């Protein structure tokens, strides 16, 4: 209770004084309609509130009633299948609450507190429960959601509710020193949530797209960041991430990004199919979203409650993927409120805890071993856009420096209609050697040394394209026009991949293995036959190459059968001279 | 006997303000109780009479203005120091991050260092073989010399630090017989790293046997930032005690120059001052300059400092004012590069745009071997006019060639695989010197125009 | 195994200032059992009024 009065009003930034033994970081209802702020830059006996919500006739002297806790999620069962924004309030209660429009002051409950769970215990009266342990077991759309003590509570079990329906809040296990264990807890967005061991990361994150899972893979507990221009393909690349990954569940942030891009993901996500398991797609995605108008303070909410969600269902056992599109919106967010604030701005206009924050949210990730005792792994794709199109900026480098796997679209490669647009020659990748022994197991026991051999005609061909341009293809020998071609259908017919054919929009390893290994046979046997000597021209109009071309369109059950038949007949195309 | 200053004013994100603090120094560390009983960090900045200010080092979240109080330790920053701690890890601060119990102080040191005295510093004289065979002949390490290496973003500078700090010895063999016993030692300063590249290094210490004489200040990013700026300090105070009080030879190595860089300029910025070009704040070349500038032999003690600082240039320039700096203090340059690294090379090191404007007084006759210098400028000049040849048979074609271009083109790619594509094993001086004459007796004599008559006589035919 | 030799004697060589550590501590617990105490209360607390100036109010133990 530290209710105090609004002094001054300006933006969605709301001094309040009257506020003494108010700490940082704790929610207010600011206003008679109790519009939730966050109290920073505490002084005198005032506080400095951002207003999650829009001020706009507010009146001075209005009330300002602090709560005394941080930003605080729900944890529970049902959450998945959810739409949430930057506080996790439903969207939907909101839509059956008002009309179509986001009304401000509403409040709703995170979970449902009407729909009755299967409860089924694994306590026996008298057990002793550590923080982290599974009390019990809840069927969820075909997960089964296990509910855990929270992390910071110890002692032994008084009583165990048994088997059935009940709702959420129900006491199902009450300890003996009084405290009583809902179906849910709290937990403060800002600390990451207890572990007990960090391991390192030796099973790669199978996005379906080639060129990522391919030449730039990214393990399992591993950050992964994807700068790009404007309409350059990176929205459409973490939706077929989101949409195809070899992930359990699937955390979608759309901080500060447009909203039809979002009603995609609620309309024709339903009609498709999880591909590990047979539930539908929906069923395993939780999104939260706060678009561009909904207000501005609520981005830095929208990223720590995704990844703080993440943590939660890293911690029952599951392996999250977090696909967190524009972190430097939330920069922008800091940096309208740190203007508000007037703090002296570092370069650009960014606060200067601008990377100490990337980084607070970019080593929350990674393949742990869990306090309950069985693992996990959090991995987090951050997309990142910069403001003139150029990786020069603070965000931009400082993503850079903190992530392995940086992905980096391009605009030539998104004008003409190329997509991915992944520049080659700026993207890279630290977790090849890692994953070279997994690599070795279960995809093929060559596969390293011939994706080497793929990397090295990249680099051949990029070294080349200084003196073709210098000069023209003209005066260019026989092996290095040859050097130019394979290059060349390489990114056509390897890389290029769109993600609207039905078959070639995910596109398991031992496609692409077969696909590196017929470009390889074909290269190899065509400088054989060069040295040899014959025409190159007439090398690149063999009837091998539609069908190396048109290899990627190709089905996924039907592959072996094509790529036996390809490899038979590139072998025979050559022996003909 | 504390003293708790309470009675605080205005928290904003990092800072704090105290009240009646009077005796506070600049620059003191302090320790910042909460309401519920969790110790923050915090240094001193700006003691005045009317108020103190402090910079948390953490996060900012328990704290109100009732229940919050600050208290005073250690006046000025200093670190407890013995010869023990050689299987240590440690976090910034220096506070052991492995389980072992703290060590046993024998003294404490001021982590800002005092500067050397002109007057009292020999020149450096003798080299420091890492095993990586095209540092170790082309451009050699001496001790009492600072060489970073300017890696790029994706190439594995981290690996190359590793190999470098279980690899590295001094070799009393080959200098004049110079009482073997000659201690060594390699500090380890890795600022702002991941998690995966933190696991990375206390693994590959492990598994060799090599964490017995090193020490490891491994911060991750996670981390307070000014912790990350304290620990640079650290280490070289570490260092300069070893080597000049016990006479060990130190290798101190320096991982992530720009991380060190970007957590100054968001410390400088939180200092609420105004920056220099390009936002880097004004004084980062005398920041710089007071952690290079201390290392070297001295003259009457035995002991010798090297420092090899890694960094990664940001987007591939120069020019820009954290290589700009460094190699502008620093002694030439190692180079990575991402061509060499994507054909698939390691340690991809191309030795064009390589230096070291120290080996020169550092290798020759009774310090290594007699042809070393000699071998390493023709290697240089030969690599050098094999690479434009490369770059112009993709034009001629390989007939219009002569013979004597044709040897050089197969010396070049022969060059470059056999000679860097090292692997990770250890070359020892004449393993890379016997590389060196067997890549050159790919040419015909008198072709070597540089090296002089005997050594043409002696070494060459080989391979 | 040099280094676990070295590390099995660091290892050892805490637990003797750790217990020594407990030997003070129940010394200066067990402390209200001697006769000077007394003296060593007033002592202290006239340490604390001593070195802070414009020193108010104390704080102690109704014993
Ligand atoms: N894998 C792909 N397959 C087909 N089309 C793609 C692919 N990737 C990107 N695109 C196209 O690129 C355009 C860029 O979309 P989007 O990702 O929203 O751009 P932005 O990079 O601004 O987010 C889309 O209109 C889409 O048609
Ligand atoms: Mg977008």
């Amino acid at each position: 209770m530290i209710q105090g009065v609004i002094q001054k009003i300006a933006g969605p930034a709301v001094i309040a004084k009257g506020m003494l033994g108010a700490r940082m970081y704790d929610i207010c209802k600011v206003g008679e309609e109790g519009l939730v702020g966050e109290i920073i830059r505490l002084d005198g006996d005032t506080a400095f509130v951002q207003v999650y919500e829009d001020t706009s006739g507010l009146k001075v002297g209005e009330p300002v009633v602090s709560t005394g806790l941080p930003l605080a999620v729900e944890l529970g069962p049902g959450m998945l299948n959810g739409i949430y924004d930057g506080i996790q309030r439903p969207l939907e209660r909101i839509r059956e609450k008002t009309g179509i429009y986001i009304t401000r002051g509403v409040v709703v409950h995170a979970l449902d507190r009407e729909k009755k769970w299967a409860w089924t215990p694994m306590v026996k009266p008298g057990d002793e429960v550590r923080g982290g342990m599974v009390l019990g077991t809840v069927p969820e759309f075909g997960f089964t959601h296990k509910i855990l003590v929270p992390p910071d509570v110890r002692g032994r079990v008084k009583e165990v509710k048994p088997a059935g329906e009940y709702t959420v809040e129900e006491p199902v296990v009450v300890l003996e020193d009084g405290t009583e264990l809902k179906m849910y807890h709290t937990w403060p967005v800002r600390r990451a949530r207890p572990v007990q061991r960090k391991l390192d990361p030796n099973t790669p994150f199978l996005t379906g797209m080639r060129i990522l899972d391919v030449l730039f893979p990214v393990a399992m507990g591993g950050t992964a960041a994807i700068p790009g221009p404007f309409g350059s393909g990176k929205t459409v690349t973490q939706q077929s991430l989101a949409k195809w990954s070899n992930a359990d569940v699937v955390v979608y942030v759309g901080c500060g990004e447009r909203g039809n891009e979002m009603t995609d993901v609620l309309v024709e996500f339903p009609e498709l199919t999880d591909p590990k398991t047979g539930g539908p797609l929906m069923h395993r995605t939780v999104l939260i979203a706060n678009t561009s108008n909904m207000p501005v303070a609520a981005r830095e909410a929208s990223i720590y409650v995704g990844v703080t969600i993440a943590e939660y269902f890293r911690d029952q056992g599951f392996s999250v993927a977090l696909m967190a599109d524009s972190t430097s919106r939330w920069a922008e967010a800091l940096r309208e409120i740190s203007s508000r604030l007037e703090e002296m701005p570092a370069e650009e206009g960014y606060p200067p805890y601008l990377a100490a924050r990337l980084a607070a949210f970019y080593e929350r990730a990674g393949k742990v071993i869990t306090l309950g005792g069985e693992e996990g792994a959090v991995t987090i794709v951050g997309a990142v856009s910069p403001p003139g199109g150029d990786m020069s900026e603070p965000v931009t480098q400082s993503t850079l420096r903190i992530v392995g796997a940086f992905w980096r679209l391009d605009a030539s490669l998104a004008f003409r209609r190329h997509f991915p647009a992944i520049n080659w020659n700026g993207s890279y990748s630290l977790f090849t050697s890692a994953l070279d022994p997994w690599y070795r197991e279960n995809v093929a026991e060559d596969y390293p040394e011939l994706r080497d051999a793929i990397s090295e005609l990249l680099q051949r061909e990029a070294g080349l394209q200084e003196i073709v341009q210098l000069v023209g293809p003209d005066a260019l020998q026989d092996a290095e026009r040859l050097v130019i071609e394979v290059g060349r259908i390489i990114r056509e017919d390897f890389l290029q991949q769109n993600a609207y054919h039905e078959v070639d929009a995910y596109c398991s390893m031992k496609k692409a293995y077969g696909i590196m290994k017929m470009i390889l046979a074909f290269y190899k046997e065509a400088e054989a036959a060069i040295k040899r000597g014959v025409s190159i021209d007439e090398i690149l109009q063999l009837p091998v190459l539609e069908r190396i071309g048109r290899a990627r369109y190709v089905s996924e059950e039907e592959f072996p059968a094509y790529f036996e038949e390809a490899m038979k007949e590139i072998q025979g195309a050559f022996k003909a001279l | 006997l504390k003293k708790e200053y309470t009675g605080i004013t205005y928290i904003s994100g990092p800072l704090l303000f105290v009240e009646n603090a009077k005796d506070l120094a600049y620059g003191a560390i302090v320790d910042i109780k909460d309401g519920t009983g969790r110790v923050r960090g915090g240094q001193v900045i700006e003691v005045s009479e009317e108020y103190a200010v402090i910079q948390v080092f953490e996060e900012t979240t328990g704290l109100d203005l009732a229940t919050t109080s600050v208290s005073l330790v250690e006046d000025v920053a200093r670190l407890g120091v013995s010869k023990e701690m050689l299987g240590r890890r440690f976090n910034g601060i220096g506070k052991p991050i492995d389980g072992l119990p703290p060590i046993t102080p024998e003294k404490r040191l001021p982590i800002t260092g005092l500067p050397l005295n002109p007057v009292a510093r020999r020149k450096p004289e003798q080299f420091i073989q890492t095993g990586i065979s095209t540092i170790d002949v082309m451009n050699t390490l001496v001790r009492g010399q600072k060489l970073p290496i300017f890696s790029g973003s994706g190439l594995p500078a981290n690996e190359i630090a590793a190999q470098i700090a279980r690899q590295a010895t001094v070799r009393p063999d080959l200098s004049g017989e110079g009482e073997k016993e000659e201690p060594f030692a390699v500090v380890f300063a890795a600022m702002g790293i991941t998690q995966r590249e933190l696991s990375y290094f206390i693994q590959e210490f492990e598994r060799t046997g090599a964490l017995s004489r090193s020490v490891l200040f491994l911060n991750k990013a996670d981390d307070p930032t000014i912790e990350r700026i304290l620990t640079p300090r650290m280490a070289l105070t570490v260092a300069e005690y070893l080597a000049f009080e016990h006479d060990y030879h130190v290798l101190v190595i320096l991982t992530d120059m720009t991380n060190y860089c970007e957590a100054l300029r968001e410390i400088g910025a939180a200092r609420e001052e105004i920056p220099g070009r390009r936002g880097y704040p004004g004084y980062m070349y005398t920041d710089l300059a007071t952690i290079y500038e201390r290392a070297g032999v001295v003259e009457g003690k035995k002991g010798s400092v090297t420092q090899i600082p890694i960094l990664s240039m940001p987007d591939d320039d120069r020019t820009h004012p954290i290589p700009d700096l460094t190699g502008y203090i620093t002694e030439g340059q190692i180079q990575l590069s991402r061509e060499l690294h994507r054909k698939g090379i390691y340690p991809p090191i191309d030795p064009l745009p390589s230096l070291s404007r120290l080996m020169n007084n550092g290798v020759g006759k009774g310090k290594t071997r007699e042809d070393h210098k000699q071998v390493s400028d023709q290697l240089y000049s030969a690599y050098a006019n094999g690479v434009d040849i490369r770059k112009l048979v993709a034009i001629i074609g390989e007939d219009a060639l002569t013979e004597n271009d044709r040897r050089y083109l197969q010396f070049a790619d022969a060059f470059e695989r056999f000679f860097i594509n090292q692997g990770q094993q250890n070359r020892s001086i004449e393993e890379s010197l016997q590389i060196a004459w067997a890549l050159l007796s790919m040419l015909p004599q008198g072709e070597l125009k540089r090296i002089s008559k005997d050594h043409i006589g002696k070494y060459y035919g080989q391979k | 195994g040099e280094l676990l030799v070295a590390t099995a004697r660091t290892q050892a060589r805490g637990e003797v200032l750790e217990e020594v550590r407990r030997r003070v501590r129940e010394a200066l617990e067990a402390l209200p059992q001697k006769p000077e105490w007394p003296e060593v209360v007033r002592k202290l607390a006239l340490e604390a009024l001593e070195a802070l100036p414009g020193a108010k109010a104390l704080v102690a133990n109704p014993e």
